[PDB]
């Protein structure tokens, strides 16, 4: 059995921690849901 | 406990309790991942919630109501993503996403790796509107992860 539990508000945080680059890939997704690289 | 904002999705069959995922509240119908619950119900202390619209291709499933979520990346802006891991606090990460190209259009992606039980963490717009979830993506060459912005039709 699964439950949940509250974690918090959701809103935009003026002093969050900045990282992650950008990349732009060619993906394919398949009738599972599942992406794959192109 | 149906007021606005995120969840952990917790499981008992494991060793301890175990944090499988994450959800987002809004609205009265509760969103995640498909692989978080494989559409399972769901306890809320007493309250039980029933699923009520999935999708495995989606990779989303919402429980008692239609999926509500419906803003979308403007293409341009940072993001932050909400990232509730297991057994850590909230914290918010910001980032300028990525792009999947795919034969059917274009979708936001973000370049950030967070355990396994951190799926469906909300991604969110400068305004504070959910933009998808965290958790359905590709590893790279490095090792390291991918996700994209899997938001559903409201
Ligand atoms: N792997 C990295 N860097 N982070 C992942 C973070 C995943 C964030 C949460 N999302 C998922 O859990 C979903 C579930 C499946 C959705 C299906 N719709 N998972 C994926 O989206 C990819 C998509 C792959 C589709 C390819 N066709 N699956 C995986 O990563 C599986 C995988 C697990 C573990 C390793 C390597 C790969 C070894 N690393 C380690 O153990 C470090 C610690 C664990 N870290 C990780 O689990």
């Amino acid at each position: 059995d699964m439950y949940i539990e509250r974690a918090g508000d959701i809103t935009w945080e003026k002093d969050a921690e900045v990282t992650g680059n950008s990349p732009r890939l060619d993906v394919a997704l398949d009738e599972s849901g599942d992406f794959s690289l192109v | 406990e149906t007021t606005d904002g995120v969840y952990r999705v917790m499981t008992r069959r494991l060793l301890g309790s175990t944090q499988v995922g994450v959800g987002v509240m809004q609205e009265g119908v509760f969103h995640t991942m498909w692989h978080v619950t494989k559409g399972a119900a769901l306890r809320s202390g007493e309250g039980r919630l029933d699923p009520y619209w999935g999708d495995v291709k989606q990779d989303l499933v919402s429980y008692c109501g239609p999926w509500k979520l419906d803003a979308a990346w403007d293409g341009l802006s940072e993001v932050q993503l909400l990232a509730v891991p297991p057994g850590e606090r909230a914290k918010n990460i910001q980032t300028l996403p990525g792009i999947f190209k795919t034969k059917d259009g274009d979708i936001g992606a973000v370049a950030l790796d967070y355990p396994a039980g951190t799926s469906g963490s909300p991604i969110l717009d400068k305004c504070g509107r959910v933009i998808g979830l965290y958790g359905n993506g590709v590893v790279i060459k490095n090792g390291s992860y991918v996700s994209a912005i899997t938001q559903g039709k409201r």
